């Protein structure tokens, strides 16, 4: 899982 | 006689207004993940605001973050319609 | 007349923008996994009935100048227009590889007296990209  | 000019928009952001959104480094986005998941289950029989109110709460269950930083860890995320349109849209 | 005529000839065009590596002097991250999104994306619109183009890694420069383009085609034999933009992004902007560009300069050329040929037609566009930095921690249910 990583942001955007 | 007129319709107006920002009238037959729709915009199906990932994400609320201010938010980050999430993509997962291997299955990709949780956004377009359960977008193309409902569209594939639902398009032949859904209308598309239905359709996109599915994607919701898919994001909205099925997801949370997973991170060895705890300052981003355990998150959520809810997607946001913005919808202009005027008719219902079906793909079918 | 409650529903959208989707019977023309053909459903439309499906543009998906696809930006993974962004320029050094950016320093934005690159998208790992932004690549099986384009390609669920090119597999489920193609299952639509939509022409799908697949663009990868445009400068913002290159999106306004594709996005010009595109609004400037004949679309009276399409039922609707979809666009799908991933990248990184701020509140009303989305990143070129080398810069961001409001989405409002975008959307623009879609307007209802920009491309008459898209008029009373439904304009889609989905996008995947962060919209600020604030994290939603939820609330056991
Ligand atoms: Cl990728
Ligand atoms: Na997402
Ligand atoms: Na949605
Ligand atoms: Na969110
Ligand atoms: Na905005
Ligand atoms: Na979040």
């Amino acid at each position: 899982d990583e942001v955007d | 006689h007129k319709i107006p000019v920002e009238a037959d928009f729709l915009y199906a952001y990932s994400t609320a207004p201010g938010y980050y959104s999430w993509r997962n480094s291997k299955d990709g986005s949780w956004f377009i993940q359960s977008l193309c998941a409902m569209l594939k289950q639902y398009a032949d029989k859904l209308e598309f605001m239905h359709i996109l109110t599915r994607v919701n709460r898919k994001v909205a269950t099925e997801f949370e973050s997973f991170s060895f930083d705890a300052t981003f860890h355990a998150k959520k995320q809810i997607p946001c319609i913005v919808s202009m349109l005027t008719k219902e849209l079906y793909f079918y | 007349d409650n529903s959208y005529k989707m019977d023309y000839p053909e459903m439309g065009l499906c543009i998906i923008i696809n930006n993974k590596n962004f320029h050094k002097s950016t320093g934005m991250t690159s998208r790992s996994g932004t690549d099986v999104d384009a390609a669920n994306l090119r597999e489920t619109f193609r299952n639509l009935k939509y022409e799908v183009r697949n663009k990868n890694d445009l400068t913002r420069e290159e999106i306004v100048e594709l996005m010009r383009d595109v609004s400037k085609e004949d679309h009276s034999k399409r039922s609707s227009f979809v666009c799908v933009l991933l990248s990184h992004g701020e509140e009303g902007i989305i990143f070129g590889t080398n810069g961001p560009v409001d989405l409002k300069k975008i959307t623009n050329f879609f307007r209802g007296d920009r491309c008459r040929s898209l008029d009373g037609k439904p304009k889609l566009f989905i996008i995947q990209a962060c919209r600020g930095t604030e994290l939603d921690c939820g609330i056991e249910t």
